[PDB]
């Protein structure tokens, strides 16, 4: 039972700049992770998993990072529709199993 | 044929090149004779609010035939119904915005592109440009070419 | 957006094992023809394996008998279990959703390198 803690809870940054979101684990999660963005109104959407691979199609403006017990997701230039909630899901023991976070609310102005 | 694409996808406009923009949006033939030209419109089409008026094609049912206009308003889906009666699953929409705004780097600056395709079948060619108006030499034994 | 994203790349000593996984979004996998392809650094490409929408899979000859594809349909993701990675298997592996005669392979992944100690 690895407990993950995200931070901050909420974040309001001016348009056009970068955004940095941290999610912190309590044990070794090496590079086994994922990030889901559940825009309000439909199912979540995975953006960047493991250590730093930028998802296909996905504008380079997104960036995932971290390894070991600490990870971070970073967005280069937030567009107006990027406002949503994000969760980092780890699976270092996959054979059915997954463990979610408390979520983080990201907005604009 | 003028259009607007994302800067990092200009390399896909080429004879038989394979990708997304050249497979589902706009596809030039393999033996296409003619030329394309592209300008880094990092000023001409951009707004701090997002110059995403244009929605490129990211959902297509089948590969493109050369010069196949595929303007459509549909819902790409997986199962029986589209999202009008379903939600989450099988509610996909091919028109994705660009989000052109000035903070974007070069690779994502809206390039305006113009492609010229010269057809030569049965050609009573009506468009050339060789009118050479040389300064008419006088009083000397000279070779002249007056309208042929 | 419709995409195929990869994970599992890293380093392991020869004869060791690894498992590559492929997750999707805005597109289903359970009912989609999935196909894993690979590329050795600097070389061409080669079809490695394929899993259907009913489960009947296939593998390339170079890796036949050693790799096993699977997918957590419940959460729209793909998996490929590998074992006994030998000197050949050092390559970048790509995930693809192939339709075939009705639209050839389109959405591909940035790739992920899987090399061995030596």
């Amino acid at each position: 039972e690895i407990v993950m803690t995200q931070s901050p809870a909420t974040l309001s940054v001016s348009p056009g700049e970068r955004a940095t979101l941290s999610c912190r684990a309590s044990q070794s999660v090496s590079s086994d992770l994922a990030w889901y963005q559940q825009k309000p109104g439909q199912a979540p959407r995975l953006l960047i998993y493991g250590a730093s691979t930028r998802a296909t199609g996905i504008p380079a403006r997104f960036s995932g990072s971290g390894s070991g017990t600490e990870f971070t997701l970073t967005i280069s230039s937030l567009q107006s529709e990027d406002s949503a909630v994000y969760y980092c899901q780890q699976y270092n023991n996959w054979p059915p199993g997954y463990t979610f976070g408390q979520g983080t609310k990201l907005e604009i102005k | 044929d003028s259009f607007v694409i994302r800067g990092n996808e200009v390399s896909q406009i080429a004879p038989g090149q394979t990708g997304n923009i050249a497979d589902y949006n706009y596809k030039l033939p393999d033996d296409f004779t003619g030329c394309v030209i592209a300008w880094n419109s990092n000023k001409l089409d951009s707004k701090v609010g997002g110059n995403y008026n244009y929605r490129y094609r990211l959902f297509r049912k089948s590969n493109l035939k050369p010069f196949e206009r595929d303007i459509s308003t549909e819902i790409y889906q997986a199962g029986n119904k589209p999202c009008n009666g379903v939600a989450g699953v099988n509610c996909y929409f091919p028109l994705q915005s660009y989000g052109f705004r000035p903070t974007y780097g070069v690779g994502h600056q809206p390039y305006r592109v113009v492609v010229l395709s010269f057809e030569l079948l049965h050609a009573p060619a009506t468009v050339c440009g060789p009118k050479k108006s040389t300064n008419l030499v006088k009083n000397k034994c000279v070779n002249f070419n007056f309208n042929g | 957006e419709v995409q195929l994203v990869e994970s599992g790349g890293g380093l392991v000593q020869p004869g060791g094992s690894l498992r590559l996984s492929c997750a999707a979004s805005e597109i289903t996998v359970s009912r989609n023809y999935m196909s894993w392809v690979r590329q050795a650094p600097g070389k061409g490409l080669e079809w490695v394996s394929v899993m259907f929408a009913g489960g009947s899979t296939f593998y390339a000859d170079s890796v036949k008998g050693r790799f096993t594809i699977s997918r957590d349909n419940s959460k729209n993701t793909l998996y490929l279990q590998m074992n006994s990675l030998r000197a050949e298997d050092t390559a970048v592996y790509y995930c693809a959703r192939d339709l075939g005669v009705v639209g050839a392979t389109d959405y591909w992944g940035q790739g992920t390198l899987v090399t061995v100690s030596s």
